[PDB]
């Protein structure tokens, strides 16, 4: 009956609108709409191959390496390469930090301000919020001074008249739910958090040559010489540089985002039992460490019907069962061609004829596994993992869960993981697991150095006449992305990039489907109409990225 | 006291830009929004959103009229009558216009506001545009690089508070204490350019030893820019160049986006 | 009358041999010796007058800057140069970052452990260590929390059996009167204290070129070119880096330093009743703010019969009254001249006849003001300032000593400064108001350049016939320091230093009068004579650099 | 888990070479003693002093015989039979030949210990020499500068502990990574000085726009190092020529301590 619109979703990646019908205060309906194109899977067309990686990074600045990385891995399975390993070391310890810096940077200067209301936290005791966290974190800055700083540098904020981004938010909005003390450790939280990204963009910048946007690839490998005996290359004063910034990741990551995300859970219970978006989820594996572009650390597949019994493993990038289920449909997004496409045939014609609620109302396309609809990004890649009985995986997870059940008395079962909150501790649990794999990377990096292994390049041959086709896979922190490249004659003849956020903020697909954004927000309840936090909460979940999504 | 007003509003961005702020250490993001500027209006970083974000706009441009520096990243659509980018159901153009009045001082940050970027490059789908195309009778700073260091945008808006106005401009509207020279005409390999000491593949014996990059397409004698001195990430070495890959020309119209990773500089 | 050696005395800068007669378990009788010269003096010698600077800072890596700073006053002495007032704002910076970490580290590297027990911090609770500081401090990391952080350290380290730096310290010893919680408190403020003194190097580092070693000097000025528009040279971006790393000295400087300060006189209140060096102190004033080498933020002066209305300001580098009473004797020195020596007729001519009570036992001369002993360093340029009624040095001092009172009941007269825990005051104190320093000389170079003034340099006319003498004082992190060049035909034919350790190490004089270490040691209770920590606290006061005391 | 033992000895110091271990980031200098190595005796660092750190110093050189890594800062002096440095009532010379018998590996830290520095300069007084003089027949480490990034030391050893040897090494037995090229022949200011773009006097047009020092008398073209790569203090673009002060050579025998200040250098 009543019709809302969010334009712009803040706190998000880029461009969103999202449109709601509401019938008894509960989200009946909606729509999720891209709305900025570039076009840049046009403007990488008719290039040498080689240069794609430096285009098409520029897709987004937030997830910055993700599309870099995708595109050489596409060209390298157009041209049959074989990545050097220490090539594969340094591509997987730059994705692995850069996807810390991500999570932490959602979670805190993306997400926390749905939950936390910074006016509560004015009010706070802080020996009282100090005390709260005594036998839940071993951290060394939950201090009652700590947070007394942190509880006066909010006070100066609000006594200046100018709050600036804190300004107009949900501030005693009935669905604010945390304690003046638990938003006042969350702000301190906050504060923290920035400090803990830095050093994770540190390890980046020191392999990538800096960050935004890393300098450092090849269709072939990547640009890093290997010399521990050279000055003014990668040596060994500068491997000990990156694993100094290494090793300050994990206790902030562990013994806070961990802790917190519990807390958050602790205190809004109902966000276990709302927002599912699917009953389909894919991952892609992650982390090659061969010189055959295999032998992943992380394992990625597909699960349906909710129901982990039906995991599907995936182990390779060139898995024909993976590779053939994936079409994009423009039905209800702004193209001409509106019929499921491959990638690899797919076409990005533009075909703006404004909103329309039951015809195209997105830059976003709709694709498909199959013809159904599936969720992708940390939820989808926790529940592969745990579908594959890896042990980390269960370990960590179940440490989340055992802070909660201290917090609540309760329990959270694999059901209600399907769910907002489902959603935000497969992320946290990622950002985790990924702490021993910088570990393990840098390790392997300084052993191989040590037998003598310094490659890191092979020329790729691009035949001059010919077709080839390559797709390159990597689970990005917001989900599978791919990378489609068609080579004829030595040129771009095709390139579509089909990207996480594509498949979770879609439109109505072919056979009008909604995609997981528009799922998840059925049965939302909306306490203020005109302020409708339930619904950014829920969306924010999914960690939105519209550069992405559209492209 | 009260600090200085900014409205930071993103057209066909990839985010970079404002990423560029949370490496930044002179100062933290944390030390700018709190310390040294107020940020009125930032769809990132807003707690508000909607109908709330808006309003949070319209109460700036109006209390904050002639006070205010605007910051504009990504391109401008022009195409089409700007319906490549809508926010809030209106062309950002409009936004932008709305907000350029009443501005003290107008920044376009990364090489999409600066000049287009590589939103307007090959066959340039949306004829997207630099700001100062849009805003033909201001005056535009332009803090190039996709992105730049953020402390070539941050020491600018600091010139701007501390001493009453820009800092001193090249032709193309840059700040010349970070674009006033050719990254070659400050460039550590220099001696082996001079040399002929030159890396002809990644990974062969030259570059293992730090040698001149010209063979790989460096693209530094023909980028204005502070890539070699200021460098990146306040670590200490850090640039595309020191960690053996050649300047792509990022910051320079015509250059980045436009050339060939492996196209030589003197190639067109 | 039972005698020992410590030899070497360790947790200073350079060799010093310690001997002490012990009467009925007190020392009644003490020698001090630097045993290793260099003849830094003669090897300055017959050069360009703008060389000395670059070869007499390497005197001393520990108070790197001072000779540097002092060499170029002295040249500046001799030709009559007025420096550039940005010149000053810029080496006052470099010299109160630099005393930050130095007196940070002196506190904490190298005085700690004469006060502290790490084994005895093993078994502290650091629940209560935390609780204990409720009230007392506002710092951010004195969690329990942290201090578990800091014993599992500690734990992790005897538990090696690699105790390496720690091995064999005064572990027990019965002169060590912290309970465990004190104990396990100031090895977390140790270890915290090392990131305080790198950033305050970061401050030095950025206008000195590098440090140790500051490479931005010239006799004239400095070498930092000033162009806020400039790329690769002193611009606004270089400028808030300096004042990045200034903002984040203060908080552990106030919070940490200066309450362990008193935290330590509380527990060892009969240290503020012994260790007395002299009756007579000088300081020189220093932070030059005008044109003309002068208006020097902190006052000096010259205090006798250790009674503060005798207190003679010097408020000049050119007072003729310090000038001419300074001198120096070798009679119970290695040297061959023994009558004392103004430094502008100074002599070095090494003269080693071994060890003799009687006779020459140091390469340490022995300094003289109008042929009296004097004690130099923070208790001097402290009791001056507090003759002087500067009240941020009251206001400060009263500061530590209400943190005394609330911990002990009792309070501090200034006769109780005249002590071994009163020079460790004074330094606390000099450390503080260094902090003002910092912002004040920044701001004061920021404004001054927005004024349109960027000279840094006067070019100096050194004529190539004629003699002119020249003086440079300076106020170093252990006191009144003074290089003496003399020049004759363009080049230096005489160059003597007197160094703050060479007033206060100094052997038996002309008139065979003790120097400050060996009075202050008369009346050291000696508990054990094969172990003297005793004698170790008291001339760790001091802050010994004995590479400084002799060059 | 057992740390690999070092002794370190300082003759001639003036401790600027143990100061350098305070401005390390990688690693810091609490993380090296705690967790990299275990060092057995420092006098600057020590607890202990006197009898009982002489005994440390007896206890580690027995049980470590053949492991330890033996470190000297600072000038010998072997004039009138070592009497210019006197420990525990004897020369430094005697420590070090003692110290060096039962080493696994050998350094000298910093122009003093490597070539005699400061210390060695103009008549020598004491006439001090370096360590490799003082021990004919082992092979010396030598780690340049005065004093030098203290990673260049640093470095040095990790290589020796995580490869179980120490890394190449040049003629004059300094780590190639470190030491392997001229500043010159990589210095970012190279194209000034190709193109006769020079400072004359600190303060002037050509100072105030980063040109080339050499006409101040830099010594990069005669210096063997690392200064204008890694730099120093990991902060970013801190070496003595960015902050606008010529290299002074003070890595380098016969350059450093000899040269006057604004003495020319001999160009290859
Ligand atoms: N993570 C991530 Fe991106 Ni801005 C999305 N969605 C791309 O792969
Ligand atoms: N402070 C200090 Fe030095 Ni190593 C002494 N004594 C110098 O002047
Ligand atoms: S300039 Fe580069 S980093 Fe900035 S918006 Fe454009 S593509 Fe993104
Ligand atoms: S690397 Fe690039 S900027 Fe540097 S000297 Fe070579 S061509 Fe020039
Ligand atoms: S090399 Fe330099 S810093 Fe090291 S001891 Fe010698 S003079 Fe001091
Ligand atoms: S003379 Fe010095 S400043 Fe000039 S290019 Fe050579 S090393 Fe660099
Ligand atoms: S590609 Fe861009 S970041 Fe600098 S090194 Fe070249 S202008
Ligand atoms: S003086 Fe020394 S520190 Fe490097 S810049 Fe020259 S070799
Ligand atoms: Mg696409
Ligand atoms: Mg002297």
């Amino acid at each position: 009956s009543q019709r809302i619109t969010i334009d712009p979703v803040t706190r998000i990646e880029g461009h969103l609108r999202i449109d709601c019908e509401i019938e008894n205060g509960v989200v009946s309906k909606a729509w999720a709409s891209g709305t900025m194109w570039r076009g840049m899977e046009e403007i990488v067309k008719n290039r040498d191959p080689r240069d794609a990686w430096m285009i098409v990074q520029r897709i987004c600045g937030v997830c910055t390496t993700t599309h870099a990385i995708s595109s050489v891995r596409a060209a390298e399975s157009a041209l049959n390469i074989d990545v050097p390993v220490n090539a594969q070391y340094i591509r997987n310890i730059i994705l692995a930090a850069h996807t810390t810096h991500d999570h932490i940077v959602h979670f805190y200067q993306l997400s926390a301000l749905d939950w936390v209301d910074i006016t509560s936290a004015l009010k706070a005791d802080p020996a009282k919020a100090s005390a709260m966290l005594n036998g839940v974190s071993t951290w060394h800055l939950n201090s009652a001074e700590e947070f007394t700083k942190v509880q006066n540098k909010i006070k100066d904020l609000v006594a200046s008249g100018q709050l600036g981004i804190f300004a107009n938010g949900c501030w005693g909005h009935p669905a604010m739910q945390l304690p003046p003390e638990v938003n006042l450790i969350a702000v301190a939280h906050y504060l923290q958090a920035l400090e803990c990204q830095r050093d994770a963009n540190r390890v980046v910048a020191l392999l990538g040559g800096k960050t935004p946007h890393i300098q450092n690839l090849a269709v072939g490998g990547v640009a890093n010489p290997i010399n521990l005996d050279g000055l003014g290359v990668l040596n060994l004063e500068r491997l000990m540089y990156i694993k100094s910034f290494i090793d300050k990741l994990s206790d902030f990551v562990e013994q806070v985002y961990k802790v917190d995300t519990a807390v958050i859970a602790a205190f809004y219970p109902e966000w276990l039992e709302r927002g599912q978006g699917a009953v389909n989820y894919l991952s892609a594996p992650e982390f090659p460490t061969d010189g055959k572009n295999g032998s992943f650390l992380f394992p990625g597949g597909y699960i349906t019907d909710a129901d982990l019994s039906t995991y599907r493993p995936i182990t390779s990038h060139s898995d024909e069962y993976l590779i053939k289920g994936i079409q994009e449909s423009a039905k209800h997004a702004w193209y001409k061609d509106e019929a499921p496409q491959a990638p690899w045939e797919g076409t990005t014609v533009p075909d703006y004829t404004g909103w329309s609620d039951d015809g195209k109302y997105s830059w976003v396309k709709a694709p498909t596994f199959y013809g159904k609809t599936v969720e992708v990004g940390p939820l989808a890649n926790m529940l592969c993992k745990l579908a594959a009985k890896r042990e980390s995986t269960h370990a960590k997870l179940n440490e989340i869960v055992a802070i909660y059940t201290k917090l609540t008395g309760k329990t959270i079962e694999v059901a209600q993981l399907h769910s907002t909150l489902g959603r935000i501790i497969g992320r946290t649990v990622h950002c985790c697991e990924l702490q021993n794999v910088l570990q393990d990377q840098y390790n392997a990096l300084i052993v191989n150095i040590g037998k003598g292994d310094h490659t890191t390049f092979v020329k790729p041959d691009i035949p001059a006449t010919g077709e080839f086709k390559g797709v390159g896979f990597l689970e990005a922190p917001r989900g599978m992305l791919s990378h489609w490249m068609v080579i004829k004659d030595g040129i771009i003849s095709n390139y579509q990039a089909v990207v996480p956020s594509t498949w979770n903020s879609g439109p109505r697909n072919f056979n009008d489907e909604v995609g997981p954004y528009e799922r998840s927000l059925v049965g939302t309840p909306i306490a203020d109409p005109n302020k409708p936090l339930e619904v950014v909460r829920t969306i924010h979940s999914f960690d939105p990225c519209m550069s992405c999504a559209v492209h | 006291p009260q600090r200085p007003p900014v409205i930071w509003i993103g057209a066909q961005e990839c985010t970079g830009c404002t990423e560029s702020l949370l490496r930044a250490t002179h100062p933290t993001v944390e030390n700018l929004v709190l310390e040294t500027i107020s940020l009125e209006y930032h769809e990132v970083l807003s707690a508000a959103f909607g109908h709330q974000v808006e309003e949070n706009k319209h109460n700036a441009l109006e209390k904050y009229k002639g006070q205010y520096v605007l910051v504009v990243d990504g391109s401008i659509p022009l195409k089409d009558n700007g319906i490549y980018c809508m926010v809030a159901g209106e062309p950002i153009v409009d936004h932008i216009r709305r907000a350029a009045e009443g501005a003290a001082a107008i920044i376009a940050i990364g090489s999409c506001a600066a000049w287009g970027g590589v939103a307007a490059a090959g066959v340039n789908p949306t004829g997207a545009v630099g700001l100062q195309e849009v805003l033909p009778g201001k005056t535009i700073i332009n803090i190039p690089g996709c992105p730049p260091n953020p402390h070539n945008f941050l020491a600018t808006v600091a010139h701007i508070i501390t001493y009453g106005k820009p800092p001193k401009l090249d032709a193309k509207n840059r700040p010349t204490f970070a674009y006033g020279r050719l990254i070659h005409e400050h460039c550590e390999r220099r001696p082996h350019f001079d040399a002929g000491r030159f890396a002809k593949e990644f990974g062969d014996e030259g570059h293992r030893e730090g040698w001149c990059l010209y063979h790989l397409g460096c693209k530094g004698p023909e980028t204005y820019g502070n890539c070699s001195t200021l460098q990146f990430c306040d670590v200490g070495g850090v640039w595309p160049v020191a960690i053996g890959h050649p300047c792509y020309g990022c910051n320079e119209e015509g250059i980045g986006f436009h050339k060939g990773i492996h196209q030589l500089a003197h190639v067109e």
